[PDB]
């Protein structure tokens, strides 16, 4: 039977994203619209399969496009060229799998992020150690890596955009398996000047900042194991220690990030003894609440949600 | 893709929700300049509140030019609707008035600069008093010190800056200091600091911003390379270290005098060159800008970097408080009323003067 | 887009408004920022 409808496919299904370590782990993107258009459909290819694959350590990318047949046409999109335009120029291996393997084998011999970058913290999870590193985006090595993983922001975070790597206010956190050196996820963060009024600004020469979580990603093979929470806590803790940071903020968080943030913030509050503080009848002077929120470095809206929650939760 | 007139009509339909008050007036000739006088609020018979405004003409050589003083009689609710407006004095002026500024310590005195760079001193009660000739070309830069009576700075398309002292006695018609060495192109603006009586800033088409001391032999204490030329700058009325500057690239930049090496931040919103900038005297952190995109924008520096919801971020950066889209051509000048917080007068290229106050429901007015 | 990592377009604009509550107080704020010309 003639099925010309099979020459039109879902971009989300055709695109096979693979992270290759000891094994090839394959999964689907959540979004393709910034690559293949708003309908996320591809026309003119029968049995289309788009392989996008990354070494689990170096994230050296590989692209291979396959189909049983294709409409020779100019109106027909060049699927491969499209995808390559969102990947680093001349850093992607095309079709030749053996060539790709030879490449990242040699790279794995060279230095890890953990040799170049600044170490932030460590944690154990599932009976395994992980390390959080941070870096700027001006570093040539950090740029090489961030260009490799960038596309994951487009494929997994709605309305993501590629950030300005020339902007020195960008700081990136890298989550690594400590023994295997595999990249578990990454977080792009930014700092904005925080004006605290003339008196404060005139009194301290040291610039103050609101730190912002922008793109927060744990790769799909590694999700739902606690990594998101641990990484979030690692970053927040380093920001609590950073004198220049006044507030922790997040860019357009989704529901899943909302819940992660709330769960960790609450747990931090209880740990610091704030269950005993936030009671209906506690002394809660305006300057104490101000002092409290600043100590906590919590964003104002988030702070109020949290206090309201604690009042309701321990009551009731 | 609304035309200018379709967008105006849309703006007009939303005025009752966005504003406590808007008055719109067509002038017979454009004014290149706008400034509220510091006349104290006074309620008149009929329940109107008197304020006063300085404007000028630009007749393009067709008729006599005039420095004008207007009585703006506002509805009483403006303090918490329509106004009467009355031109109470007109004084003949040589060429167009590009800038007119009252002397803070004696607002009977008003300085002007014209299309040939000549500076004049006018008395409200007696008319033209003095002609201060140094600059040889059109000048847009003119600023009186709030800290030293009669200390006046002017700057010109001829690349030169002059310091005048017109508040003492004696003859004020000769500059006390001049600079041919500050900039190598048009002086776009010069302004006095609000706390250090000896500090002023200049911006030029040569893409430099300079911080200067009138006492120093070498003058300049800091030199800043501007991304593209700045047209204007302004100093905080609350912080002795904070200033703003803006121009061709459309962004409003903030600077710390203690470390001019790089901007604190830049605020995006304008879609064309920014031409004027002012800090609020009433609220620490509030900045207002105008530009060639026909807009005025009000900014809250205390919201820079604030967290937003996605729908909120779609309307602009958090520091953006409000956009005035009442004008249908580039904004020539605007002034924040020093007696009535949030009252603004702004004039556009095509003969319109608007007097307006944003909604008191906006969180920033509290 | 200073420091923006999620400043791109969404897949689709939403059709149902959670803000039929206009002509309220936060509605004024959004109107003001849009300059009443959206
Ligand atoms: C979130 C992500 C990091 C996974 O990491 P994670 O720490 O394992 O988070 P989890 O999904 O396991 O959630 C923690 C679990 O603790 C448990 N939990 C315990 N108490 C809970 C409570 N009070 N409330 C809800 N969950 C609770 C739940 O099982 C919870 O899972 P759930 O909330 O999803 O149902 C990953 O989804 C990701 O990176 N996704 C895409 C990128 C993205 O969208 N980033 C946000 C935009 S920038």
């Amino acid at each position: 039977d003639f099925k010309p409808e099979t020459w039109t496919s879902s971009a989300n299904e055709a695109l096979r994203v693979s992270i290759v370590g000891e094994n090839a782990v394959q999964f689907s993107p959540l979004f393709t619209y910034p690559i293949y258009g708003d309908s996320e459909k591809i026309y003119g290819y029968k049995d289309l399969i788009i392989h996008l694959a990354f070494d689990s350590v170096t994230f050296k990318p590989y692209v291979n496009v396959k189909y049983s047949a294709k409409l020779g046409d100019d109106n027909i999109v060049d699927v491969e060229k499209k995808l390559l335009s969102f990947l680093p120029k001349d850093d992607v291996i095309v079709r030749d799998e053996a060539k790709w393997v030879d490449c990242f084998a040699e790279e794995r011999k060279t230095h890890n992020l953990s040799d170049v970058f600044e170490k932030v913290s460590e944690y154990s999870l599932n009976g395994e150690e992980f390390v959080v590193y941070k870096s700027s985006l001006v570093d040539d090595f950090a740029r090489r890596m961030h260009r490799r993983v960038q596309i994951f922001s487009l494929l997994f975070i709605e309305a993501a955009n590629y950030i300005d790597e020339t902007d020195p206010s960008w700081q990136i956190y890298w989550l690594l398996n400590k023994k295997t050196k595999e990249l578990i996820g990454f977080v792009t963060t930014y700092k904005y000047w925080h004006y605290l009024g003339a008196k404060s600004f005139d009194e301290d020469i040291d610039k103050k900042f609101r730190a912002k979580i922008s793109q927060f990603l744990i790769f799909p093979p590694y999700q739902n194991k606690g990594h998101g929470s641990c990484l979030y806590e690692a970053i927040i803790q380093s920001w609590l220690e950073d004198k220049s940071i006044t507030e922790i903020t997040v860019e357009d968080p989704n529901e899943a990030f909302d819940d992660l943030r709330d769960r960790n913030d609450i747990q931090r509050l209880r740990k610091l003894g704030y269950d005993a503080v936030f009671q209906k009848h506690s002394d809660l002077s305006d300057e104490f609440l101000e002092s409290s929120r600043k100590s906590l470095k919590l964003e104002e809206r988030q702070f109020n949600r949290l206090v309201e929650m604690l009042l309701l939760l321990n009551n009731s | 893709p609304l035309s200018v007139d379709e967008e105006y009509d849309l703006w007009k339909s939303n005025v009752p929700l966005m504003y406590d008050f808007v008055s719109e007036t067509r002038l017979t000739w454009p004014s290149l300049t706008v400034q509220w006088l510091p006349t104290p609020v006074q309620e008149l018979d009929g329940g109107f509140i008197k304020q006063e405004l300085i404007i000028g003409t630009h007749t393009s050589g067709e008729e006599e030019n005039y420095l004008k003083f207007a009585e703006i009689n506002l509805p009483k609710e403006i303090l918490s609707p329509r106004s009467n407006i009355r031109i109470t004095a007109k004084y003949e002026h040589e060429e167009e008035i590009t800038r007119a500024r009252y002397m803070p310590q004696d607002p009977n005195i008003v300085a002007t600069i014209n299309g040939q760079g000549t500076t004049f001193l006018y008395s409200r009660s007696e008319g033209l008093q003095s002609t201060l000739k140094f600059h040889k070309d059109n000048g847009y830069a003119l600023s009186f010190s709030t800290l030293v009576k009669g200390r006046l700075l002017s700057g010109s398309d001829d690349h030169t800056v002059a310091l005048w002292e017109v508040g003492s006695g004696g003859d004020p018609t000769k500059p006390v200091r001049t600079w041919n060495d500050l900039h190598s192109d048009i002086i776009n603006d010069n302004k006095w600091h609000n706390f250090n009586k000896d500090l002023f800033g200049t911006v030029s088409e040569d893409s430099l911003l300079k911080i200067n001391d009138v006492r120093a032999n070498n003058t300049t204490i800091d030199t800043v390379k501007c991304p593209q030329p700045f047209n204007t700058l302004a100093f905080s009325h609350h912080s002795s270290n904070l200033l703003a500057a803006a121009g061709m690239d459309s962004y409003v930049y903030l600077y710390d005098l203690r470390n001019m090496k790089e901007p604190l931040h830049h605020m995006s919103g304008h879609e064309d060159a920014v031409n004027n900038l002012e800090f609020s005297t009433h609220v620490d952190g509030v900045v207002v800008s105008s530009g060639s995109d026909n807009r005025l924008m009000m900014w809250d520096l205390k919201q820079i970097g604030a967290e937003q919801t996605p729908d909120d971020a779609e309307d602009g950066v958090p520091e953006l408080i409000m956009v005035h889209a009442g004008h249908r051509s580039s904004v020539n000048d605007f002034d924040l009323n020093p007696q009535i917080p949030w009252l603004v007068a702004s004039a556009e290229e095509e003969n319109i003067l608007q007097v307006w106050k944003c909604s008191h429901s906006l969180p920033i007015v509290g | 887009g200073k420091g923006l990592g999620k400043g791109g377009a969404k897949r689709h604009r939403k059709v149902l408004r959670d803000n039929i509550q206009g002509i309220t107080k936060p509605a004024i704020r959004r109107l003001a920022r849009r300059g009443g010309v959206k």
